[PDB]
């Protein structure tokens, strides 16, 4: 599905801020 | 069309060009989570 | 040697009829047998000169002469036409087709813009009796039909025509309408119009032929709103002929 | 008439931006 | 000393972060070039033009040559898919080199190398990076002329029989074509730049700017600003910034003009016809209906007293009349044949207009460059039923809008850098206001 | 053109009415100080 | 008001006889009219050459008539001049000239019809509209 | 003390009444040469062929034209985008009749207004202020390019330029409408919201700081005799001001920063502007406003009309009608 | 005295037929057969005294005459009139839709 797909995409970028977040990270 | 060995990624194909606009988007998440620093 | 379209345009010689070379003195004789036509008629006007309003008893009006306002659009020319062998020696040329009028604007002393449609429209131009040869004196003589600068359908600034708008003054809703007859009331005028076209120039080689013209008409009527003005044209003309 | 009009009053309005240009009340600090 | 939202002039004196920005940002606009060219691609369908379709990116690859045949026929697809593929797969190398450098590389580069390093301030080490610059973009401008020259040749709009691919073996270098060009004026019938009308002058344009851009590489690495550019600019990031800014604006208006007047170097045939070619199409459209039906249509007199379908221009030249009277300076593939010296050849009209020409006419008619922001197509009172706006409008007006923008991005940064130079960015000075220590105006 | 022709005495009150008045109030503030 | 079998019903010959559309017909008939035909005929009338509309009444005084299905795929096939005298699919879109009107290629028999019925059914729906051009938007 | 040094120093000098500076002198002369031609034409030029269909508009005084229906007129539509200086006319009866004035007037103004918004750079430099007054100026000046320039560009020709003129200012954008429905563009939307809000926001400022005057002054003298020029106390009481507002709202929708107010003063209107700028200078590629025409059908495939065919109808008004004899084919195509 | 010639020509038998000498071509359109071909044919040979004239124009196949036998009934002549014949107005009078 094509909202499938950039759903995938779309949930990368908070992802990578939740993780550096939650490890307390260079953010 | 895309040639049909690649034919499974045509949805892919027609989100990646989105994909710039979201980098603009993931730098308002960063700066909410920093707290607007 | 010819020129390209790149090598005219903008230059104003497209607006420009060809010229003949001063050495082209000869005669194109006319064989009764065969028939003619005119392949290429060029009309380059080079002034304009109406007739004034002399007001007085018998004065009588001169032609006083007039700036041309709408720049290099003024020529005619790709004209073509039977030329006709008559029982007399004449010859007749008759106006079949081409760019056969430009509207013209020139302004007389005074800030009168004058419009007239140049024309030589279904132009019969005849010359003397037994020619069987066009020199260096040949003289034709004709007229043309002049008709209306606008035509049917164009409309004045408050939305009057002929074939179209309104048939009154519509923002008078109750005025009298008596005294806008003259402006409410459009019509098409057709008149005749004169010329006369003198070889000077002839190249017994190739056909050619040039010259000088003078023709006389009316100028705009603005549908009958006002009286035209009389107008005489000179300028140089230019053609070609072919054995049909 | 009506055209002398019109600009008698533009002409005044330009004469006016002279006086208020370089005839001004100067600005004086306190 | 900045806020969130001021947030980038962090970066003004941390060079190993500021690459990483820049460095990333291209990964962006390639990323872009190579998804963008495999989503027209993937829509892509080659019985309909592609100026019904949506396409900006497949007709500049088509325009070099790749993937078409006579007319501008869409042959192979494949040079397509591998133009945007390898753009695509290339922003990763940029993405991962931009995201190093901007979080995890050296933050600053002049004390890890006196090379990559840089002050702002230092006059040679910033005419050296220009220098090296130059030298690259001169080499891309010779990657066209190789292209054109070597390697298979570009799209000849003008090509007799239809448009083709074609070599370009003889590139003008005539010095007084190629500077002619920047000399005439930007006015009509003239068009400066934009009225560039064939590929020979347009390859041999680029091997004199690719000359040109190596000589001038090359001269700013090996000088210093001589006295006179050394008092007449800011020496800043900012000011540098703004200068650029300015340069892009102006490039940006004039690639706008390009692509709603050229037909040449954008192709009709692929970008759908200019405003002036749909308009002088109408006029061809009815005048060639009208002769078909027994209309002189030299001899027609309009209802102004100008000719209906045919009159002179200000300058004698036989045009299309009508309001397209306007556009007579237009010139194109499918109307030169009817051109004689003195504009409009009236035999030629009567005899030699070929059906191929009346097909292009009504195509071309039917597919002028108006249309709505919803895609509408046509004039502002059609109804739905078309789906349609030319990229030439999409083309041209999105470009003005960024060309706009980068003049006032110049305005605000010229101005900001100038006061940051003299020290009154941030204010003035209240116990130190100039004002105040000048005589009064009156 | 056929205009009205108290349009001119209507203009010509309407400058001259209001401005004298100014001219007035302004003058004799002037000769206050 | 619906789409009701009597306003998809057409024409189908000059004998008189009728065919009804399926609604998804006329639905995929509009389709493929926009797709090959709304660039020059939006609306029912023909912007390159006004005087020739696609309303039923012009159809049906065109040489071979044209206010059927039979007429109109035929038309599409070997168009010609309202009065039949000569062939032009030179300049008209057509199978027959697929080769330089290449949105004609992928057009099957039954998208002809479809096109043709909705030519048919279209002024059934609209009336005046079809074909009448701006006076009527 | 060289001759060069000397006058450049009174170029630049912030002594003068009027400041001159480097702009100025491009400013100064192209500004001049625009206002003697449009003062006289105005006044007395004869009437101008702006569709080139040798139908000649009246727009001066004294061919029989008041202050409002007057117009500095287009040049001809047979121009196009030619450059049509005096010296490329035959004689001036000629320049005058093809409308040549207009262009002298509008090419000398655009560049004077450039070098207008470049002048209050260079002020603002020797007089040590920040620099952004001219970028608020750009958003007006853009919108005179798009107008005069740009949308001549787009179109093809001078003759679709604003006239310089009330009425024919009306003409321009009743036209503008019917080719482009520019009420449907969301550019023009904002411009609305620009001047709209621009006028409201210039009224709430100016009757919140009024509102909270600190009383200085007796019931028999101006208020305004309480501020004297560069005090340097604040003559209204922002924290009173806030006050009222932020209870006639909510605590948050109140500045009680003055240098962020007035920063939301000087955005929000330019940037409506730019927008509408905008919008005029894309809408010269003919990039037009939402079409919802016959966007609405019912289960048959009738219409049914939504306010935008409304629009649609007087917009076809307005196309059949304009310029009634300039066209001989059935698209205005531009 | 001042009259609107077209408008009187509408009280003619122009006003309720096709008019030979005077009918604009899109007329043509309104019987079958007549449309490109004859309807040139006519326009060019104008005018006609009769109604029946239009059958000796040069160069007619018989199944030619024969639409134009059908269609002589809808045909009228009157005399010219200039405002409706000069301009080309016959082959394109600015009507469209
Ligand atoms: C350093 C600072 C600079 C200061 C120097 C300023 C001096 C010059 C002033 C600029 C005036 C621009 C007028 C453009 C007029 C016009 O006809 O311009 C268009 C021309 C292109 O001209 C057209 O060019 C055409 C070229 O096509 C021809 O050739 C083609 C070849 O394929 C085709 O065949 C085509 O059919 C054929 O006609 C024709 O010649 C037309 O007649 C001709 O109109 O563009 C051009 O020269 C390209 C440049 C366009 C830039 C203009 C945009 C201005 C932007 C305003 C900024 C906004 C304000 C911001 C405020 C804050
Ligand atoms: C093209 C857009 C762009 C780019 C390239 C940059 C780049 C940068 N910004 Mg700017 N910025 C931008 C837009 C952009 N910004 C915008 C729109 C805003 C306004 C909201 C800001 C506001 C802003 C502020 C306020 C600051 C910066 C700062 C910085 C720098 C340090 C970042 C940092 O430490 O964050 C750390 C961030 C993270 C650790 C979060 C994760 C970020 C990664 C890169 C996401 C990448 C995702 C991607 C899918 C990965 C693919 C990998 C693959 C290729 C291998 C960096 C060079 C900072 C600076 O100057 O420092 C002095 C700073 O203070 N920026
Ligand atoms: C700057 C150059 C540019 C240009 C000229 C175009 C133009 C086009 N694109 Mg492309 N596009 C671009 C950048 C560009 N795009 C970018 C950066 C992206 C990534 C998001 C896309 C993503 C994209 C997709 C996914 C699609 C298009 C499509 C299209 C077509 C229709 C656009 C439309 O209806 O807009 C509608 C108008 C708007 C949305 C107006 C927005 C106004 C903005 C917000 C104001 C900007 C102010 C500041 C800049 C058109 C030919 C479509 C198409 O037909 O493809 C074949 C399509 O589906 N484009
Ligand atoms: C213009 C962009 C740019 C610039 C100025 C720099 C500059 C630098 N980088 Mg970065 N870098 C870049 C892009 C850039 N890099 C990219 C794209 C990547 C990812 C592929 C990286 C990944 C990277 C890493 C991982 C590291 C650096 C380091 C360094 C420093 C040392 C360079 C050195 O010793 O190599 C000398 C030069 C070479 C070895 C280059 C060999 C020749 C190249 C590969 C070919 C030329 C490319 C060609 C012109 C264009 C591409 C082709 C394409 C069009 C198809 C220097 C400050 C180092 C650092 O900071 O120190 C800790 C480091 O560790 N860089
Ligand atoms: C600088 C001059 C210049 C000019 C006029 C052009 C013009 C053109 N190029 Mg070339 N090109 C150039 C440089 C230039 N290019 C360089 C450096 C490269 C390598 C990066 C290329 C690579 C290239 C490719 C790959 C292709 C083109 C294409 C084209 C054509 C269509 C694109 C277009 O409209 O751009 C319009 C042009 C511009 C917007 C540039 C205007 C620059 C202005 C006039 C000067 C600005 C000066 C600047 C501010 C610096 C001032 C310095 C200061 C100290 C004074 C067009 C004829 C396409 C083509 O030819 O298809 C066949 C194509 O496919 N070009
Ligand atoms: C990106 C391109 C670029 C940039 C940014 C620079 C930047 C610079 N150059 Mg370099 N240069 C370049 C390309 C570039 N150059 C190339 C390719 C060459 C080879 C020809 C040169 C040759 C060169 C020389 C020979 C010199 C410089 C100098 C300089 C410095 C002064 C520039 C200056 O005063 O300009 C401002 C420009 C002027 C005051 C006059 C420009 C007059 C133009 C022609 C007027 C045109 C205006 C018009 C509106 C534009 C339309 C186009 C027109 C031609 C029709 C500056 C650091 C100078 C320096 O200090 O070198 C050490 C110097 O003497 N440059
Ligand atoms: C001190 C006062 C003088 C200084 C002021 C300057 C004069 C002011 C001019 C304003 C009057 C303009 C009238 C022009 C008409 C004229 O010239 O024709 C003169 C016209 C008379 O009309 C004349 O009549 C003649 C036969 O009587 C013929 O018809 C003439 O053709 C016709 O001109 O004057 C009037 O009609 C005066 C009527 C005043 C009543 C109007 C008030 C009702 C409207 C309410 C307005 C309230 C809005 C307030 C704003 C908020
Ligand atoms: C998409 C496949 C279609 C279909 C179904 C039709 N057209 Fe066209 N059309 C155009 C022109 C100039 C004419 C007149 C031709 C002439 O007689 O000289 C037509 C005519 C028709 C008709 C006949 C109408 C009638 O009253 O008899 C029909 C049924 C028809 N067309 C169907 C022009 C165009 C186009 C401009 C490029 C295109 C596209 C189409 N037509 C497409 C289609
Ligand atoms: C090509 C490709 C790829 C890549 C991709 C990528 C590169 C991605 C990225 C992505 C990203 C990059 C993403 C991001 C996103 C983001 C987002 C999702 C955002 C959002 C946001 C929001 C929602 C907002 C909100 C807010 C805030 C936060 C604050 C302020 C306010 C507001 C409200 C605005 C892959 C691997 C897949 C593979 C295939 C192909
Ligand atoms: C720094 C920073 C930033 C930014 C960032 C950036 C901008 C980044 C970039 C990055 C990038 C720029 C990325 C890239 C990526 C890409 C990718 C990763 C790709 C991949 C690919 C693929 C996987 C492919 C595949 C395929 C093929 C081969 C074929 C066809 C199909 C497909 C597509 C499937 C921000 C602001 C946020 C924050 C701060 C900091
Ligand atoms: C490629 C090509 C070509 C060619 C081109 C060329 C060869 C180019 C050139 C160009 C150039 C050659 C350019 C130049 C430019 C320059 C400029 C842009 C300038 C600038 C200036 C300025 C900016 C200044 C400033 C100043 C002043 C004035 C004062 C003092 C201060 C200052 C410095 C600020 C052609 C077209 C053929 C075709 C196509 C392609
Ligand atoms: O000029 Mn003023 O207006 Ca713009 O479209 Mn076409 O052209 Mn005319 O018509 Mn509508
Ligand atoms: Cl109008
Ligand atoms: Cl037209």
């Amino acid at each position: 599905a094509q909202l499938t797909m950039i759903a995938m995409i779309g949930i990368a970028g908070p992802m990578i801020i939740f993780l550096l977040a939650v490890r307390r990270g260079n953010l | 069309k895309l040639p049909e060995a690649y034919a499974i990624f045509d949805p892919l194909v027609d989100v990646l060009p989105v994909i710039p606009v979201l980098f603009l988007a993931l730098a308002f998440v960063w700066q909410a989570a920093v707290g607007f620093r | 040697q010819t020129l390209t379209y790149d090598d005219i345009v903008g230059t104003g010689l497209a607006n420009k009829c060809p010229t003949l070379d001063d050495t082209a003195r000869g005669a194109y004789p006319i064989d009764s047998s065969q028939t003619y036509r005119i392949a290429r008629l060029c009309l380059q006007p080079t002034t304009f000169l109406v007739k004034e309003e002399p007001k007085n008893k018998r004065q009588e009006a001169e032609f006083v002469p007039t700036k041309l306002v709408t720049r290099e659009t003024t020529s005619l020319d790709q004209i073509q036409g039977e030329l006709k062998v008559n029982s007399d020696g004449s010859l007749t040329f008759v106006e079949e087709d081409g760019i056969d009028f430009q509207p013209v604007t020139v302004q007389m002393a005074g800030g009168e813009r004058i419009p007239l449609l140049f024309t030589v429209k279904n132009l019969v131009a005849s010359t003397q009796p037994n020619v069987t040869s066009i020199t260096t004196s040949t003289d034709f003589k004709g007229e043309f039909n002049v008709p209306s600068y606008r035509t049917a359908n164009f409309l004045d600034p408050k939305g009057r025509g002929l074939a179209s708008g309104y048939d009154s003054a519509i923002a008078l809703p109750q005025a009298k309408e008596e005294e806008l007859a003259r402006a409410n009331v459009k019509r098409f005028s057709l008149t005749k119009g004169q010329i006369s076209l003198n070889v000077a120039k002839v190249d017994g080689r190739t056909g050619e032929i040039a010259g000088t013209f003078e023709s006389e008409q009316l100028s705009d009527d603005d549908m009958g709103a006002h009286e035209p003005h009389e107008v005489k044209i000179q300028g140089v003309f230019y053609a070609s002929i072919e054995p049909a | 008439m009506e055209t002398i009009t019109y600009v008698f009053i533009f002409a005044c309005i330009i004469a006016l931006f002279f006086f208020a240009i370089f005839f001004r009340e100067p600005p004086r600090i306190t | 000393g900045f806020a969130w939202w001021a947030g980038n002039a962090r970066l003004i004196n941390l060079s190993g972060k500021l690459l990483g920005a820049h460095v990333a940002h291209a990964g962006l606009i390639v990323f872009w070039a190579g998804a963008m060219t495999l989503f027209e691609l993937a829509h892509f369908i080659p019985e309909k033009p592609m100026y019904e379709q949506g396409l900006i990116l497949i007709p500049h690859i088509a325009t070099l040559g790749w993937g078409v045949g006579p007319g501008g026929e869409v042959v192979d697809t494949f040079p397509f898919f591998v133009v945007g593929v390898v753009h695509l797969i290339s922003s990763a190398v940029l993405g991962f080199g931009g995201v190093y450098h901007a979080i995890r590389g050296p933050e600053t580069l002049e004390e890890y190398s006196s090379f990559f390093g840089y002050d702002w301030k230092d006059k040679n080490k910033m005419t050296t990076i220009l220098g090296f610059h130059l030298i690259v973009l001169g080499i891309g401008a010779l990657l066209l002329v190789a292209k054109a020259m070597f390697f298979g040749g570009l799209y000849d709009t003008w090509a007799p029989g239809g448009g083709d691919v074609r070599v370009i073996t003889n590139p003008t270098l005539d010095p007084r074509v190629i500077f002619g060009y920047l000399l005439k004026s930007p006015f009509g019938g003239e068009g400066w730049i934009v009225s560039v009308n064939n590929l020979e002058d347009v390859v041999g344009g680029h091997i004199w700017i690719g000359l040109i851009c190596i000589a001038g590489g090359i001269w700013h690495i090996l000088t210093t600003p001589f006295g006179w550019a050394r008092r007449a600019f800011i020496w800043s990031g900012e000011a540098y910034l703004s200068y650029s800014l300015g340069a892009l604006s102006m490039m940006g208006f004039i690639a706008t003009c390009f692509v709603w007047f050229n037909n040449t170097v954008y192709p009709s045939e692929f970008y759908g016809p200019t405003g002036p070619e749909a308009s002088q199409a109408q006029a061809m459209t009815f005048l060639i209906r009208d002769q078909k039906l027994g209309a002189n249509v030299g001899s027609a007199q309009g209802p102004t007293g100008l000719g209906k379908y045919l009159m002179r221009s200000p300058t004698g030249e036989i045009i299309f009349g009508g309001e397209t009277m306007r556009f007579w300076d237009f010139r194109g593939p499918w109307l030169e044949p009817l051109r004689g010296p003195n504009g409009l050849d009236l035999n030629k009209i009567k005899n030699d207009i070929q059906p191929w020409q009346e097909r292009r006419a009504a195509e071309y008619m039917t597919h002028a460059p108006l249309g709505s922001l919803n895609s509408v197509g046509g004039v502002a009172t059609e109804i739905n039923s078309v789906n349609f706006v030319s990229p030439r409008s999409w083309l041209a007006t999105s470009h003005f809008v960024l060309a706009f923008f980068f003049l006032v991005g110049h305005l605000w940064h010229a101005g900001r850098a100038r006061a940051a130079a003299a020290g009154f960015e941030k204010g003035i000075d209240r116990e130190s206001e100039p004002v105040l220590s000048m005589p009064s105006l009156d | 053109m056929e205009v009205n022709q108290l349009g001119l005495i209507a203009t010509a009150l309407f400058v001259l009415v209001p401005s004298v008045f100014l001219i007035i109030l302004y003058v004799q503030t002037e000769s206050q100080q | 008001a619906e789409l009701t079998p009597e306003v998809l019903t057409v024409p189908l010959n000059s004998e008189g006889k009728t065919i009804t559309l399926t609604e998804k017909q006329y639905l995929e008939g509009k389709r493929l009219f926009q797709y090959a035909c709304a660039s020059c005929h939006v609306g029912g009338i023909t912007k390159t050459n006004p005087s020739l509309d696609l309303r039923t009444e012009t159809l049906a005084l065109a040489t071979p008539p044209r206010d059927n299905i039979e007429g109109l795929v035929d038309y599409m096939k070997n168009p010609t001049t309202y009065d039949g005298e000569q062939e032009i699919a030179e300049v008209h879109p057509s199978l027959r000239s697929a080769d330089i009107f290449p949105k004609m290629r992928n057009l099957t028999e039954k998208d002809l019809v479809a096109i043709a019925g909705h030519i048919l059914v279209e002024p059934k729906i609209l009336g005046d509209k079809w074909g009448g051009g701006k006076v009527y938007y | 003390a060289n001759l060069w040094e000397r006058f450049c120093n009174w170029v630049t000098s912030t002594d003068n009444r009027l400041y001159v500076g480097w702009f100025g002198v491009i400013m100064i002369p192209t500004l001049l040469a625009a206002t003697i031609c449009f003062v006289i034409a105005f006044i007395a030029a004869p009437p101008v062929d702006i569709d080139g269909i040798r139908e000649p508009v009246s727009g001066s005084l004294l061919y029989g034209n008041n202050i409002i229906t007057g117009a500095v007129v287009p040049s001809s539509n047979a121009i196009g985008l030619h450059f049509y200086p005096i010296w490329e006319a035959a004689s001036l009866d000629e320049w005058l009749y093809n409308g040549g004035p207009y262009q002298l007037i509008i090419f000398h103004f655009l560049l004077g207004a450039s070098c207008y918004m470049g002048r209050q750079w260079e002020l603002s430099y020797r007089l040590g202020m920040r620099p952004w007054i001219c970028v608020a100026y750009s958003a007006p000046l853009a919108s005179a390019f798009a107008v005069f320039l740009i949308y001549p560009i787009g179109q093809g020709s001078f003759s679709d330029g604003m006239p310089l003129g009330i009425s024919g200012t009306f003409n321009f954008m009743i036209v503008f409408q019917a080719e482009h429905n520019i009420l449907m563009h969301p550019f023009h939307q904002l411009g609305v919201a620009g001047v709209f809000g621009g006028a409201l926001f210039c009224a709430m400022h100016g009757s919140l700081v009024t509102s909270s005057l600190i009383r200085e002054t007796t019931e028999t003298e101006s208020a305004n005799y309480g501020y004297k020029f560069g005090q340097e106390e604040e003559t209204y009481n922002i924290v009173a001001a806030h006050g009222y507002f932020g209870r006639l709202i909510f605590q948050y929708a109140s500045f009680n920063n003055s240098r962020s107010l007035h920063f939301f003063l000087a955005a929000w209107p330019v940037v409506g502007v730019w927008f509408t700028a905008l919008g005029i200078s894309t809408m010269a590629f003919n990039l037009n406003g939402f079409n919802f025409n016959h966007s609405v059908i019912d289960a048959k495939g009738n219409v049914i009309n939504t306010w935008a065919d409304i629009i649609n109808r007087a917009n076809l008004g307005m196309e059949v009608m304009h310029e009634r004899n300039a066209h001989n084919f059935p698209l205005d195509l531009a | 005295e001042l009259v609107n010639v077209v408008d009187e020509k509408l009280g003619t038998a122009y006003g309720e037929k096709i008019d030979l000498n005077n009918t604009n071509i899109a007329a043509f359109i309104q019987y079958r057969g007549l449309y490109p071909t004859l309807a040139k044919l006519i326009v060019k040979n104008a005018p006609y005294e009769s109604v029946e004239d239009v059958l000796n124009i040069p160069g007619l196949t018989e199944r030619q005459k024969q639409i134009l036998r059908e269609n002589l009934e809808h045909f009228t002549v009157t005399e010219v009139e200039t405002a409706l014949v000069e301009g080309g107005d016959r082959y394109n009078n600015g009507l469209y839709k």
